[PDB]
Parts: C-alpha cells; structure tokens; sequence
C-alpha cells in the first residue's frame, strides 16, 4: 500500500513561518507529482502547490512568494516551507500523490493553526 | 481535435432530454481488462471525493499481468434508449507523457482508436508528451489529457 | 392582421463547423423565402387599397 | 481459425479512398454478435461489406 | 488432399433408430467445424446438425430431440444418432468440414431410406 | 529508395484533424501509377497532397 | 560529398557523333537513378535521358533515335552515346544524380557544340 505521513504543523502567529514534511512510501516516488492540498474549515479542498518529476513547481496565486514546495528523492520526502503565515492559511494541510487519475491518494493530514 | 464541443448545441435541438440511468456497458469486465476505475482530483463530486464524467469510464489495467500493450480491440456498444429516442454515446481516450504511459498501461507508444455507428467512422491516433496547455479544466496540473 | 405565415428557425441537426456548407444553403432557402413572403404581402395590401377605394 | 486460414490473428486494418471520400476500419477477432439476415447456416466467421 | 468417408446408413423402418459414423483425413480434424448435410430427392442441400471445436453443438429444428451429433477427435470421426426416424427423412445425408467459407468440402454420402 | 531515404520501407500512416473532420491515410510501396500533370522530369516516388 | 565529372564533350560538325561519360562517386551508385540534362545558351536545364536501377532507359523526343544512355555500376560510370548530332544540341551537358527529390546533385558540365 500507499503511506503518506505529514507532519510539521503548529499553532503560529501570523507573519511566522513553518515547515510541513512529508514521508512517502510504497510506490515509486521518483516518478510521481506530488502535491500539497489544504482545506480551511467550513470549505472543500484547495490545492497549494505541487511539483514534477524533473523539479519544476507550480503554486496558486495566494501563496507565491510565501510557499515553497520541493522534493528529496533519495529521502522519499515532500517539503513545503511556508514563510509570512496569514490567519486566512488556516487550514488541514495534506501531502499527495498523482491526485489526478487515476489512482489518486491523500496523506493524513497535520494542522496548521494561524492566529493571534 | 474533435468535434465535441458541439454536443450540447445537438441535444437542445431535441424537445426531451435525459441522461440514461444504467450504463450501457460494464466497464470492470471490458475487453482487454479486467480494469481499475480510474478518478481524479480535478473533478470533485458532491461530497468532494475524487470522480470523473458520469458518460465516461477511465479504464486502467488492474493486474500487472495484463498490463502491457494490446492489438486493437472491438467492443459493441448497444441502444439502450426507448423506441423512439436517439442514443447519443459519449466516449474519448487519456493519454500523458512517455514513462506515465509505462506506469499506468505498461505501453508508452501512440495509441490508436476508431468508432463506428450509422454507416460514420471516425479515426484518432494518441499523442505522447508535449500538450498544450491547461484550459477550460478543473485548474489542477496534470502531466496527462483526455480526448474526447 | 390576421394573415398567417410560418416563422423560419435553424436546422436542428445542421451543426457549425461541420456542416457549413449545409448551413449557406439554409441561409439562402430562408433570403429567398423572406422577399418572395414581402412581394406577397405587398400585393395584399395593394389590392385592398383598391377594394377600398373603389368603394 | 485466422492463424489456420491467413496465418495471421491479430486484427487487419483496410481503408477506401474514393473522390476524397476516405473510410477506415479495423477488424474484430471472436466474440462476434449472433447471426442475421443470412443463409441460416453456423459460421464461426463474419463478414464487413 | 481431404477425404470424408460417411457409412451406417440403410433401409429402416419408421420409429427406427441409425448411427452415422464419417472418417476424416487429410486436414486438421480437432480445429475444423464439422457438418452433417443431408439432400432428400427432389429437393436441394440443407443442413441438419454442426459441432464446432468445443463440442457445442447446433440443430435444424426438425431434427431436434431426434438427431444427436458428436465428435471423436482422437479418432478423427464424426458421428450422427438418428433415433424416431421419420419417412421425411429420406434422403443422402453428407458429412462435411468448414461447409462456410473458404475451402468447403464433403463426404461421398451415405444413403438413408425410411419406409414401411 | 524508401530504405535510402527514411530508413523504414514499410507502408506510412498519417492522419489529419480540423474543426472536427478527420482524414485518415496509408501510403504505397512502389507500382506506382504513370504520371501525370507533373514537371515531365521521371521520378519513382510520388507524393499524395 | 558526391563528385560526378562529365567529360567527352567537343566540337563537332552535324551528322557526327560524341560519347559523353560521367565519373561518379561518394554515393551508393547502382542504387541512384542516373541523369543526363543540357542547358542550351539562352535557356534553362532541360533533360536529355534518364536510366533506372533495373537498366531501364528513357529519353526526350528530340534525342529518340540519336542519343543513348547507359550505365556501368561495376565502374560507376554513366554514358551518353550521341549519334547523328544537330546545331540544336549545342549546350553544356550535365549528368545527374537523383536528381527529383531530396538531394539533387548535378556534376560540373561538359560543353557539347555542333557547328559547321
Ligand atoms: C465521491 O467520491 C467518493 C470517493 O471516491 C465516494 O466515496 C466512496 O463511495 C464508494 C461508492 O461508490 C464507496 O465504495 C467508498 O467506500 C467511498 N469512499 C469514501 C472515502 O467515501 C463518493 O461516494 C462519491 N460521491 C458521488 C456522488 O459520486
Ligand atoms: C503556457 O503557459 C506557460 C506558463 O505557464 C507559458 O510560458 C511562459 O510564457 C511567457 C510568455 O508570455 C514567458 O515570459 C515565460 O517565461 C514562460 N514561462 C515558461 C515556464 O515557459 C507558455 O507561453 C504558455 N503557452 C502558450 C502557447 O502561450
Ligand atoms: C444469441 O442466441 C443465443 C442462443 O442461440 C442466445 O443465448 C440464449 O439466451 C437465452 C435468453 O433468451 C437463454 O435462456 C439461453 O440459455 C441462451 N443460450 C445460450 C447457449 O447462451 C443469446 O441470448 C442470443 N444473443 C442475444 C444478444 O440475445
Ligand atoms: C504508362 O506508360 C507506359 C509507357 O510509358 C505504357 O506502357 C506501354 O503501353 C503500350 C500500350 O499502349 C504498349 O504497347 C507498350 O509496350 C507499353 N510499354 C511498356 C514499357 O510497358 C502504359 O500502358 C502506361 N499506363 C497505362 C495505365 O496505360
């Protein structure tokens, strides 16, 4: 089977930083994009950033200049450095897997928690 | 690369409309399987879970096995309407780059495909790698595309 | 007022981009239609200005 | 029966090309519908025309 | 060159019972659909039983509960039972291979009359 | 000619796709047709346009 | 690089005759479809006579019966035996490889002029 175990999150003031991690295994990392999701309570999924095989990255709008997204292949590791924290990135943040098709998997999740 | 887009500009053309409610074929046990159903993160459904078109199945080679490349295979597809109605059958085909293809299928060569009802054939041959970019999507990167 | 005459709408199965060729044809039935309907039309109101005055 | 009476089982493909009217089709291997509209004899075998 | 060679036939009584047998050389027997025919004087060829590689088999409709067709494959030998025989009955009846395209062929023929 | 100049001599497959109208095509291995309507100079290869 | 060098061509009076040869190399000759054309002062190219792999030969009208082509593979040469020579076949004459497509290639030229 697939495992995906984040880890990393906190409770942060804003303009803080963190650093989520997350550690892969059972499948062939290498050749997988890897994605960081996070969903903010109340709402459904958002996709944060992800990355492909060759280390090329791609963010959404909100979080460019703030997130960071990179891989370490030979750890079997997903990062994503989160600097300038806002209290609106509160959320579950989830490591994963080839989220689109066809056999798309999710980590469990850790919470990152921003507020005054 | 198809002549898709006008689809929904055909069935308002018609007085009655509606969406069959079983599926015209199984796809699990298709020719050349048995296969997974593939779904994806682009399309959440109502509960947000992974899913895809309802007048489509991804199908994705289960076993290992079996997974390698195939000869053309025929499957019929069957009316499935009421007396009267015209059945209009939404079908396509996904593809990605090279070593994707070896992953998910076992075959990363161009894949070809025909269709046939009425007396009107159609003929697709796959691309691998190099797509244009996203548009018109669920806004997800995805190294693949489907035809459809 | 109460001349009737039928209204002109598109094919239903003619679709853009595949059958273009098909939709100049219809475009054209529809011209021809519309000036041969007003001539038509004109000479009705023609001979009922003539019943008029000639009462 | 394709191996014994073509030496061949894969599917066959074949197009027509008439005053720029072109056709395409590929074969089917087994697994054929039942038969119809025909000499009323069993044929393992089917016909495209 | 392929040779059939059909023989049980004979002068029987109605209600009466034959066995067929035809002997098959000179091709593939295991791989090969194989036919009964039979032609009843005055009239053309019509087919009354087939059993194709699996052993499933097929009958004309008069002959059924009547004729059973099988096969012998080590033996290279088709055979046909003919129980509750009928003076309808009567004709040439011919074992054949591969009857439907492209190579057709047929046996010498073995004759069956049914009468009181 | 065809091992001379492309390295393959087996038949080429092309397809096209516009607007929905797709057009499919396999080439010919030489027994080609005379020519015709053309620069008068001979040639063995033809092309198909 | 190919190399064809034409030679043989001269001054002659009407009626008489040349022999042209043409020496090639750099190239898979017995493979090549071979070429003769000429450029009459004044005009551009035209062909003379062409010869197939198989030794099959063909000629322009004016040349039928006067000129004739052939080809030695073992030494890779091509000819051209111009008999019964007119004023009008003044020109420089060129032998050619493969000359319709990809990559033509057309020798140096020997000039072939018949004057009295
Ligand atoms: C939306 O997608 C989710 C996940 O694919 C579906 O949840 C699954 O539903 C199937 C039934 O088809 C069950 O067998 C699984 O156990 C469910 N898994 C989870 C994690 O919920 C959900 O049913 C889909 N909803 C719709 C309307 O398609
Ligand atoms: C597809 O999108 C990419 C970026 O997502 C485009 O690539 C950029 O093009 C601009 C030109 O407007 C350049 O200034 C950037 O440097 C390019 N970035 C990269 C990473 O290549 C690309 O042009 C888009 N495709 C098309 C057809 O326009
Ligand atoms: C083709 O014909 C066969 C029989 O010749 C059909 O198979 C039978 O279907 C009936 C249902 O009406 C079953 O009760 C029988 O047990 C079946 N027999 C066999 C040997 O399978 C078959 O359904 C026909 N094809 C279609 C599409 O109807
Ligand atoms: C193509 O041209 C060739 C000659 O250039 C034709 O072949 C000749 O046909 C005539 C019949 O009119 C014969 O008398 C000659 O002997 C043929 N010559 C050769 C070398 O074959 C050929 O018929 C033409 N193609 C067609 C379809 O007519």
């Amino acid at each position: 089977e697939v495992q995906l175990v984040e880890s990393g999150g906190g409770l942060v003031q804003p303009g803080g930083s963190l650093r989520l991690s997350c550690a892969a295994s059972g499948f062939t990392f290498s050749t997988s994009w890897m994605y960081w999701l996070r969903q903010a309570p109340g709402k459904g999924l958002e996709w944060v950033s992800v990355i492909n095989t060759d280390g090329g990255t791609y963010y959404a709008d909100s979080v460019k200049g703030r997130f960071t997204i990179s891989r370490d292949n030979s750890k079997n590791t997903l990062y994503l450095q989160m600097n300038s924290l806002r209290a609106e990135d509160t959320a579950v943040y989830y490591c994963a897997k080839d989220w689109g098709g066809p056999e798309p998997t999710r980590g469990q999740g850790t919470l990152v928690t921003v507020s005054s | 690369r198809t002549k898709i887009r006008q689809l929904p500009n055909l069935l308002r053309g018609y007085e009655h409309i509606r969406l069959s409610t079983h599926n015209v074929i199984n796809a699990e046990n298709a020719p050349g399987g048995p296969y997974k159903i593939g779904t994806s993160g682009s399309c959440p459904n109502i509960t947000n879970g992974n899913g895809f078109f309802a007048t489509m199945a991804w199908a994705v080679p289960k076993n290992d096995k079996n997974k390698t490349a195939t000869n053309p295979l025929t499957i019929e597809v069957p009316y499935i309407c009421t007396e009267g109605e015209d059945q209009i059958t939404v079908w396509g085909f996904h593809s990605d780059n090279e070593t994707q293809m070896a992953k998910l299928y076992g075959d990363s060569k161009p894949q070809k495909f025909t269709s046939s009802a009425n007396g009107v054939t159609t003929h697709y041959v796959s691309q691998i790698g190099g797509f244009p970019n996203q548009t018109e999507d669920g806004g997800l990167p995805q190294s693949g595309r489907i035809v459809v | 007022s109460e001349l009737e005459v039928k209204n002109l709408q598109r094919l239903s199965g003619a679709m853009d981009e595949l059958h273009n060729e098909i939709l100049e044809l219809d475009e054209k039935v529809d011209d021809l239609r519309a000036d041969t309907i007003s001539s038509q039309i004109e000479l009705a109101v023609l001979l009922s200005n003539e019943g008029i005055i000639n009462s």
